[PDB]
């Protein structure tokens, strides 16, 4: 059982498990609560491993069912166990990623049933983040399956984070990398300021951070409509000089070939293409 | 008495009449090596103790 901070390198354990299974000529099953992550992990594993066949089993697709490495959803595994598939006899490792996202009601019963129904020759690898309820999951699994499981945790984040506040064309650091609040900086922030964004607000930020070599930016707006307005407010700003635009255009043109000819003229596609040529997206 | 002294050839598996000893030896040598199942079962021992 591994419970480490985010961006600490949890995927190294899964890669080593897959390599061990390939060396022993056994099978591995990878499972995630969310179907969105399955495709991304499938692509990542296909790129990373060249001597190992990778498969995918979801409610929409089914690629290489006979491969030695399979990525599927929890309900797919539940149905497979209920049917009594013959490939389970060769499975050595089952990996559950993002365990801390399974504390829901619909996601909870299927996970417990899958854990209960698994045979005794299968070993477990568990990955998640730091959550208050960590020892209980491991204890329950080790009691139900009567197996030895080790709980491994990390002290702190390998990369540190800081919290700042922006006000009137400069940035005030108020929490440092040690998670210690700075009262004087907050007081100065209160003093210097003595509603919503304006039309000349996002340009005032896309230039200050650009000159500081901190360009890669993700802005969180809690509204579908406000994001489009904010993106449209950024006018006369570009990040592709002459070849990045051509490469992006080629990638977009090749990608949307799978659609029909009259389905590529939709306004959303045109607006996204126009925005993507300058390095801005929603 | 002819049958008694000619067993193991009259009632055996098929081997061609004019088979050179070299080909016979090569055929015998192949079957004295692990089968495809043997190799896979050898490696799976470390996984399932
Ligand atoms: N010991 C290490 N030293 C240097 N780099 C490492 C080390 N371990 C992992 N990395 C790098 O971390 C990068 C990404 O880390 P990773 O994706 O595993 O974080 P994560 O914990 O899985 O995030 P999440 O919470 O979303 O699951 C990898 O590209 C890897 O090169």
């Amino acid at each position: 059982f591994v419970a480490a901070h985010t961006s600490a390198g949890k995927t190294v354990v899964a890669e080593y498990a897959i390599a061990m299974a390939h060396r022993n000529m056994t099978k591995t099953i990878y499972t995630s609560p969310i179907k969105a992550l399955s495709n991304q992990k499938f692509r990542d594993f296909k790129e990373t491993f060249d001597d190992v066949n990778i498969g995918l089993i979801t409610g929409d697709v089914q690629i290489n069912p006979d491969a030695n490495c399979l990525i599927m959803t929890t309900e797919i595994l539940r149905s497979m166990l209920y049917r009594g598939a013959d490939l389970i006899r060769d499975v050595e490792f089952v990996i559950f990623d993002q365990v801390h996202y399974v504390n829901d009601q619909d996601r909870g019963v299927v996970w417990e049933e899958v854990i209960i129904m698994l045979p005794q020759h299968v070993k477990f690898i568990l990955l998640s983040a730091t959550v208050p309820n960590t020892y209980e999951f491991a204890n329950w699994i080790g009691r139900t399956k009567q197996k030895n499981i080790y709980v491994i945790s990390t002290p702190k984040r390998p990369v540190p984070l800081e919290i700042n506040i922006w006000a009137k064309k400069e940035l005030i650091p108020v929490i440092n990398q040690n998670s210690e609040f700075l009262e004087a900086n907050f007081r100065k922030h209160k003093e210097i300021l003595n509603d919503g964004p304006s039309k000349k607000t996002w340009p005032e930020i896309v230039n200050y951070l650009r000159k500081r070599e901190l360009l890669p930016m993700v802005v969180f707006v809690f509204s579908k409509k406000r994001c489009e307005e904010y993106a449209d407010w950024l006018e006369g700003i570009n990040f592709c000089n002459n070849k990045e635009k051509s490469q992006i255009h080629m990638f977009i043109e090749k990608s949307i070939t799978r659609l029909k000819k009259e389905d590529r003229d939709l306004p959303q596609i045109l607006k996204t293409r126009s925005l993507l040529e300058r390095g801005i997206a929603v | 008495l002819s049958l008694k002294k000619h067993n193991n050839e009259l009632l055996g598996i098929f081997v061609p009449c004019n088979l050179p000893k070299t080909t016979r030896k090569v055929a015998i040598e192949n079957f004295n090596r692990p089968s495809p199942d043997d190799i896979i079962q050898s490696a799976q021992l470390n996984a399932f103790n």
